[PDB]
RNA sequence: GAAACUGCGAAUGGCUCAUUAAAUCAGUUAUCGUUUAUUUGAUAGUUUACAUGGUAUAACUGUGGUAAUUCUAGA
RNA sequence: AUUCAUAAUAACUUUUCGAAUCGCAUGGCCUUGUGCUGGCGAUGGUUCAUUCAAAUUUCUGCCCUAUCAACUUUCGAUGGUAGGAUAGUGGCCUACCAUGGUUUCAACGGGUAACGGGGAAUAAGGGUUCGAUUCCGGAGAGGGAGCCUGAGAAACGGCUACCA
């Protein structure tokens, strides 16, 4: 079967075609989230560690983890699990799965690289693919390039250039939870609102005792009268 | 903002800012092309305008003047019998600044002037107060529309009063400065362009008086309100100027260059040259151009030479030397100014011709312009040919700049040898400079700065600052430079053998002196206090890389075998640029020494080379686990495992994530080949930040040297290459603090980040069982609480001694360590902080410990720690009686750590309604304890006090 | 049907909005507010079927976006908020006050009022009830809770709200004598005094009302809304004075004036 | 400003009369027997801060399975 | 009319809320600091009230059939007590109790080509018949069964079984 082995650390990944049946065999039996040694998969991974993670089958079904079974069965998916996108809120879909224990009817087996061997892959170990973004929130800038508090994170922002035809120009992100003038402006005003609101209820406490402590005296005084 | 809405969406309807319809409306009625009501007209316009005001606008202030003022309008003989109370209630109603009614108010004052103008004369002066008013009442309520129909009937009885205004505009713009000078820019701006169109119908007779007067008053943002005033009579149409430009110029620039003129005047006309010269094409300013240069040369005169100077800078920067058509008669203009000053002020001519004038005219004048420089500018020549190779260094090299220099060299060369020492030090880092580097000296310094040299007092820091600016000259000397600096070098190392910083730098100049063994050994006898300076590394990079190799220096590094080593501690420190010469140090020494330099040394090297990027972040990663792993593979020497670590913790100075990760996961893997080693790093690293890093310096004798070089300009493009100018300016007046502060700059850095005790931590939580072993050296912190010291300078950060309780669980045994009952003890007082994360920290060191009473009710006390079973757990485990309560015997060893888990817990802000239930609970617990357990708890709560 | 419904059709809207029964299928669903769904006048037939200021919604929306209508002295940008009766309507760039009062039809009528009348309210005390803290408050007709009432004030009770601070400046007690006006029943619209209030205990109170005229009817008391002492209301009445007339009359005035 | 996340709607509208004989439905009551998005009005000084995390992911980059679907696996 | 509104005391909570949000604009104080203060709005948030609604509910009112006279109650039928569940009352369900409840004033059962009404036709009046069908209300989405989401669904141009 294929195997889709991913380098994390150089974030490369690559494909590699089996026929030979002993390493497709080391792999049988085992489940996904277990440690096989490459050694036994082939010279060529000698000294590597192989994670699995998952794959498909012969009819393109995924492997599920959690479910410890060699065959496929009908499994009720719901939001956030794996081999299913709800389209409507709350709508659950009955999906067929491939098991997670590996067998002989997988069509491709996902790998990640534990650990390197000693002889270098020609597509992962040797090749490696730049992260697409870089950090967005002031602190993940600041954790990213280690600045101190007093630093600014404004002027460490990643920058990329962008060339349109003979004119070039370059676009950086915008930061979120940035602290600016505004945010402070907008603190100070929604406390003087709650204080002014306390203030204001208070004295209209105040007007209506004083006068409830008037009627209550004037009747008071009627009943004196009447007496 | 910066990306204004220059793309319009889609949607019919948007909102707008009110800034954004200020800054979108032009005050200018003409351009309008709409049909007008008055222009049809069968009584007079007051009367056309005025019934259709009655059908469009309903307010009731309106309303009320219509029926006022109805009767007294039907004709315009009425009007005019009438005028007084008309306009009476005219101004009366504007006052009341109704916006629902303003607008057919203020069009009807405008058509009232229409109908009898020499006659609104005598209500000239009050018209306008009344428009002063609303417009300033106009700032407090928000509405762009009122500030258009105010300015537009300003700009109406300009029109319609434009002959009688025109012959006093004087007068016209007196009641105006109140708006020209406001605070506001567009109130300013409105006003300005209003009163433009009075300008540009001007008389030329009438103008010069009104020029004279402005200028009068400019000797707070009139000098703006001027200058947006003056460029708008100008500029007509896209791309063009009106005709009437050429004499409102012509009389701007004769007024400017008058002797009684103030200088703000010229400056004045320097802005309006900016903006007209940036909004006109070439064709529309050809007529203006030959203007001032016929003038130029008829008012050419000493006192006004400076004025003319001033402008004539304004023209070649003014967008270049594209807008200028024929540079060759600014060539003979600049000629006659020389033949007939300010020394700056050409300093900044000359340079931006070089810059911006065309290729052509420069060869034909490129050899007079710097004879000129040496005729004049000699005395500031560097500022000069500085700023030049600023503004274009390619060109300067070309036209042969760098042949007049070494004229300047060997002409003035006596009284500015400083200057030159901070023009040459200043170069030497751009390589582009390299051919001014080349440039061939006087040979007359380098025989006087040698025999200074061959005979030189060095006593104090004050002397050695004398050597050092000689020095910086003296490398490019010929005169066999070796045999004169040796004796110096013996003589500044005997009389400072504790080198401060400033001694360090010049033995590195000193060395940087030499050009193609003696010397080598001289370096060698003193190397120890030398070796972290960047400079003294560079110099001694460059020697030993210049000397061959030898048997003879062979027998030089065998005398002092342990160089290799010392070397090593440079790894450690937080610049990359000292790391990599001593890398390349290291590798020629290899070598001379002829011992094979290994492969490690030449990866390492790499690493520091690749720039520290996201896209090369990666690439970084791989790169330090690479060699990691090949370390840890080849066994290797001391000096390679010394290097290796070294370099190591080198990198966790450095200030890149990515590089952390790599080193994170090599060290731990690679630490057995030197365990005491990898521990004197982590520990010198955690004590770092206590240490207090000062970069002492000399301080040279303060200059007092500071002057207005240029003038200000409010257009930023001028202002800012004026700023350039007299940066450089400044920097030469004072010589000693430019030559003493551009060395501090490339010193280097030696301030190690405060978060280095971070990376230490995350290192020996990496590996507990070293620092098990070497608890001796860190059981101080503990007992010191993580402060360094009752006042307390300075304390370690939460998140590190968070990390540094990790680590004490983490060993294996902590009952066996140097001081296990006083670690013990003092896991005690962290066990009851009230920050409940610390409590656990220290519960998980306690548990480290082995007792078998605890482990036997483990489980309890870790739910007392957790917030969600705190109340159920103090029920079920302290209820006396219980079921699940802890035993007679166990209740000595138990008790102390949960008496001081409640002191935390009591400790909380009891301030939300679980909280303080919490803090309820705590203290209900107590009479369950018996009446030992209970004082101790009140010992425990007066133990603070 | 599984929810709150969105829909109006024509012939289900409520009559005295006088809608075409042929111009479309629907009619404006009046959005939840201060008064019921069928005692109230959403907006767009204000502007459009009475004001003919608007010829169709979209008109109406663009003058609402615009901001020119206020509502109690407040802007609403709504088609269909349910202004109702008591309620004050302005349009400043026209310089116009409405005041929503029923004509002696039964039909909102176009009442126009001056600044100073535009600047209060009045309102029918349906609750008095002391708020969380120990704080009284008053609910009146229009959903409006006013905090710190007067303590004479009592349900049936009428107080004169002023717009701008929303604060109760005088109120009239239910009494006999007073001048009243009807808000439901076949009566809706008419104007007279209170003669005698008949009270059911558990049941709906009924309130005998005497016209100028001195024609009586009687009504129940959830239809009767309190305006002031007899022959000074303290609002300005639409013309007729909420006095019935009869049909014959009609024809006769009718032809008199024509 | 595509895509995606987020919020809201999709329980309105339109169609048909199968079941249903105190059921539905009409009129007339009650909630002191209860829920109520939204609108409208009131209503909260008692709770590193110049502002905290991934205990995190989509869109996106890239490697793939299935004959096939508004299928989706690994990184 | 209340154990109502509200308030108070003592504790309780895998226990909430009490703004880490956003647009436009740049005013006022000064000890001149990117110091302090400050405007017009949007979106959220506890509780109360109002509104749109929902749920249940009190009385009266339905065509033919007595050659349908007794029905309901074992497996809730009538009612009491306690609990569970419900948004909540309530045999709605559970456990223990009693033997109750409707009926010739037609219960119960059967038929209905029975969705109900506002209305339509005819007639002189009484009546007879029609009303799927422009509005109101109820039920459904081939037939039964069960559900997530959401304030609101037993939704079906949402999901899951079984039957065809
Ligand atoms: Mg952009
Ligand atoms: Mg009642
Ligand atoms: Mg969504
Ligand atoms: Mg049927
Ligand atoms: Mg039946
Ligand atoms: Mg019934
Ligand atoms: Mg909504
Ligand atoms: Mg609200
Ligand atoms: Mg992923
Ligand atoms: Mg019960
Ligand atoms: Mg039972
Ligand atoms: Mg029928
Ligand atoms: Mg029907
Ligand atoms: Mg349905
Ligand atoms: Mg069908
Ligand atoms: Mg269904
Ligand atoms: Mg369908
Ligand atoms: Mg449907």
């Amino acid at each position: 079967m294929k195997l889709n082995i991913s380098y994390p650390v150089n974030g490369s990944q690559k494909t590699f075609e089996i026929d030979d049946e002993h390493r497709i065999r080391v792999f049988f039996d085992k489940r996904i989230g277990q440690e096989v040694d490459g050694e036994a998969v082939g010279d060529e991974f000698k000294g590597y560690v192989f994670k699995i993670s998952g794959g498909n089958d012969k009819q393109g079904f995924p492997m599920k983890q959690g479910v410890l079974l060699p065959t496929r069965i009908k499994l009720l998916l719901t939001k956030n699990v794996s081999c299913y996108r709800p389209r409507r809120d709350g709508e659950r879909k009955r999906k067929s799965v491939r098991g997670a224990i590996v067998g002989p009817d997988l069509a491709v087996l996902a790998l990640v690289i534990v650990k390197k061997g000693e002889q270098e892959l020609e597509g992962l170990t040797d090749t490696t693919v730049p992260k697409r973004l870089g950090p967005k929130r002031a602190n993940n800038i600041r954790k990213f390039f280690g600045l101190s508090k007093e630093d600014d994170v404004r002027d460490f922002v990643i920058r990329r250039e962008v060339t349109k035809g003979e004119k070039t120009y370059t676009k950086a992100p915008k930061i979120q939870r940035l602290v600016t003038p505004q945010r402070l402006q907008r603190k100070r005003h929604q406390r003087a609102l709650k204080v002014r609101n306390a203030q204001a209820q208070r004295e209209a406490a105040a007007e209506y005792a004083q006068l409830l402590a008037k009627r209550l005296s004037e009747r008071k005084a009627e009943k004196a009268e009447i007496r | 903002a910066k990306q204004r809405q220059t793309t319009k969406s889609s949607k019919r309807y948007r909102y707008s800012s009110f800034k954004a319809r200020i800054d979108d409306l032009k005050i200018e009625p003409a351009r309008n092309l709409e049909k007008r009501v008055h222009d049809y007209v069968e009584s007079s316009h007051f009367l056309a305008s005025f019934d259709q005001w009655k059908e469009i606008n309903l307010s009731a202030k309106f309303t009320e003047f219509a029926a006022e003022i109805e009767h007294d309008v039907q004709t315009l003989p009425q009007i005019l019998y009438h005028d007084k109370k008309i306009f009476n209630s005219l101004v009366s109603f504007i006052n009341f600044h109704d916006e629902f009614s303003l607008q057919p108010l203020l069009d009807l004052l405008a058509q009232f002037c229409h109908d009898l103008g020499p006659d609104f004369l005598k209500f000239y002066e009050e018209a306008i107060k009344t428009l002063i008013n609303l417009l300033d009442a106009a700032i407090e309520f928000e509405s762009s529309n009122v500030f258009e129909w105010g300015f537009n009937c300003l700009a109406y009885i300009f029109k319609y009063l434009s002959k009688f205004l025109v012959k006093k505009l004087v007068l016209t713009c007196d009641l105006l400065i109140p708006l020209l000078s406001h605070s506001k820019e567009y109130l300013s701006r409105f006003s300005a362009e209003a009163l433009s169109f009075l300008v540009r119908k001007c008389p030329v007779s009438n103008l010069r008086e009104f020029v004279r007067s402005v200028f009068e008053k400019l000797e707070t943002n009139l000098y703006e309100g001027l200058l947006i005033l003056f460029t708008e009579s100008m500029t007509s149409t896209q791309e063009t100027l009106h005709s009437k430009a050429k004499a409102i110029m012509s009389v701007l620039l004769h007024e400017a260059l008058t002797k009684s003129s103030p200088e703000r005047s010229v400056s004045l006309l320097s802005d309006i040259w900016m903006n007209i010269s940036k909004y006109a094409s070439i064709e529309s300013l050809l007529p203006v151009y030959e203007v001032m240069y016929q003038d130029f040369n008829d008012s050419l005169d000493a006192t006004n030479i400076d004025r003319i100077l001033k402008v004539l800078t304004t023209i070649v920067f003014s967008e270049s030397g594209r807008k200028i058509p024929d540079w060759n008669k600014i060539t003979i203009l600049i000629e006659r100014i020389m033949s007939q000053l300010s020394q700056d002020k050409v300093a900044f001519l000359f340079a931006l011709f070089i810059r911006n004038s065309d290729v052509k005219t420069l060869t034909l004048f490129h050899q007079k312009l710097f004879n000129y420089a040496l005729t004049n500018i000699s005395d500031c020549f560097l500022e000069f040919f500085q700023f030049a190779l600023r503004l274009s260094y390619e060109r300067v090299f070309s036209f042969n700049g760098l042949k007049f220099l070494q004229l300047f060299l060997k002409k003035n060369w006596q009284s500015q040898g400083k200057k030159i020492a901070l023009f040459f030090l200043e170069v030497d880092d751009k390589p582009e400079l390299q051919k001014v580097r080349e440039v061939n000296f006087p040979e007359e310094f380098i025989l006087s700065i040698r025999d200074f040299f061959v005979t030189a007092e060095i006593n104090d820091s004050n002397d050695l600052f004398e050597i050092y600016w000689r020095a910086i000259i003296f490398k490019y000397s010929k005169l066999q430079n070796t045999e004169i600096i040796i004796p110096l070098l013996e003589r500044i190392f005997s009389t400072f053998a504790s080198p401060d910083n400033f001694t360090k730098d010049m033995v590195g100049t000193l060395l940087k002196i030499y050009r193609k063994n003696n010397l080598l050994k001289t370096i060698l006898d003193n190397y120890e206090n030398y070796k972290e300076s960047l400079n003294f590394l560079r110099g001694w990079n460059k020697l030993v890389s210049n000397l061959h190799p030898s048997e003879s220096l062979k027998g030089l590094m065998s005398h002092y075998p342990s160089l290799l080593l010392s070397l090593t501690d440079n790894f450690m420190l937080p610049d990359g640029k000292i790391r990599y010469e001593t890398l390349e140090l290291m590798k020629t020494l290899m070598i001379l020494q002829g011992m094979q330099v290994p492969d490690l040394l030449s990866s390492c090297m790499v690493i520091e080379e690749i720039p520290l990027t996201l896209q090369n972040a990666r690439d970084l990663t791989i790169r330090i686990k690479n060699v990691g792993a090949e370390f840890g593979k080849t066994k290797t020497d001391k000096l390679v495992s010394s290097f290796f670590l070294k370099y190591l913790f080198g990198l966790l100075t450095v200030r890149f994530s990515p590089v952390w990760t790599g080193v994170f996961d090599t060290l731990p893997n690679v630490y057995t080949k030197d365990e005491a080693l990898v521990w004197k790093l982590v520990l010198s690293f955690i004590k770092l930040p206590d240490e207090n890093q000062n970069l002492d310096y000399y301080q040279p004798l303060l200059e007092d040297g500071a002057n207005k070089v240029l003038w200000d300009s409010s257009v930023v493009r001028l202002r800012d290459t004026i700023d350039t100018f007299s940066h450089i300016w400044s920097k030469y007046s004072t010589q000693n603090t430019s030559i003493i502060s551009t060395t501090i700059e490339r010193r280097g850095n030696t301030t190690y980040p405060i978060l280095i005790r971070n990376q230490a931590l995350k290192v020996m939580l990496s590996i507990p069982q070293v620092a098990e072993n070497h608890f001796v050296d860190i059981a101080p912190f503990v007992y010191n609480d993580f402060k360094t010291y009752r006042v307390i300078t300075g304390s370690w950060t939460e998140v590190d001694r968070n990390v540094f309780l990790k680590t004490l669980s983490k060993f294996k045994n902590i009952k066996n360590v140097y001081s296990a009952t006083e670690l013990h003890d003092h896991l005690m007082v962290l066990l009851g902080s009230r920050n409940t994360d610390v409590q656990k920290l220290a519960l998980d060191a306690l548990l480290a410990y082995k007792n078998p009473t605890l482990n036997k009710y483990r489980d309890n006390l870790k739910n007392l720690l957790d917030d969600t079973l705190f109340k159920d757990e103090i029920t079920t485990f302290l209820t006396e009686n219980g079921s699940q309560s802890i035993k007679a015997e166990d209740e000595k060893v138990v008790m102390p750590y949960v008496l001081r888990i409640f002191f935390g817990r009591a400790q909380v802000p009891p301030t939300s309604g679980q909280k303080r239930s919490r803090k309820i609970a705590v203290i209900s617990v107590l009479p369950n304890f018996k009446k030992p357990y209970i004082n101790d708890f009140l010992s425990l709560a007066s133990e603070r006090l | 049907a599984r929810g709150p419904k969105k829909h109006l059709k024509r012939l289900a809207a409520p009559h005295h909005w006088l809608l075409d029964k042929l111009s479309g299928c629907y009619a404006p669903r009046p959005s939840a507010g201060p008064h019921k769904l069928r005692e109230s006048l959403p907006l767009i037939v204000f502007l459009r079927n009475r004001l003919k200021y608007a010829l169709n919604g979209r008109e109406v929306k663009a003058i609402l976006m615009q901001r020119h209508v206020k509502v109690d002295g407040k802007v609403r940008t709504d088609t269909t908020y349910p202004a109702g009766f008591m309620d004050v309507i302005t349009l400043d760039a026209t310089n116009e006050n409405f005041r929503l009062v029923y004509d002696v039809k039964g039909r909102f009528a176009v009442h126009r009022i001056t600044d100073e009348e535009a600047s209060y309210k009045l309102g029918k005390v349906k609750k008095v009830q002391l708020g969380k803290k120990g704080v009284p408050y008053v609910v009146t007709h229009d959903g409006r809770t006013i905090r710190y009432p007067d303590p004479n004030i009592k349900v049936n009770d009428t107080v004169k709200i002023d717009l701008a601070s929303g604060k109760i400046t005088d109120f009239i007690k239910f009494d006999a004598g007073k001048l009243v006006y009807v808000t439901g029943g076949r009566n809706l619209g008419r104007i007279g005094t209170i003669v005698h209030k008949e009270r059911h205990d558990g049941g709906f109170d009924l309130v005998h009302i005497k016209d100028s005229l001195d024609n009586t009817f009687v009504t129940r008391l959830n239809n009767v809304f309190v305006i002031g002492e007899q022959g000074k209301p303290y609002i300005s009445l639409p013309k007729g004075k909420g006095i019935k007339l009869s049909i014959a009359e009609e024809r006769d005035r009718r032809r008199a004036q024509q």
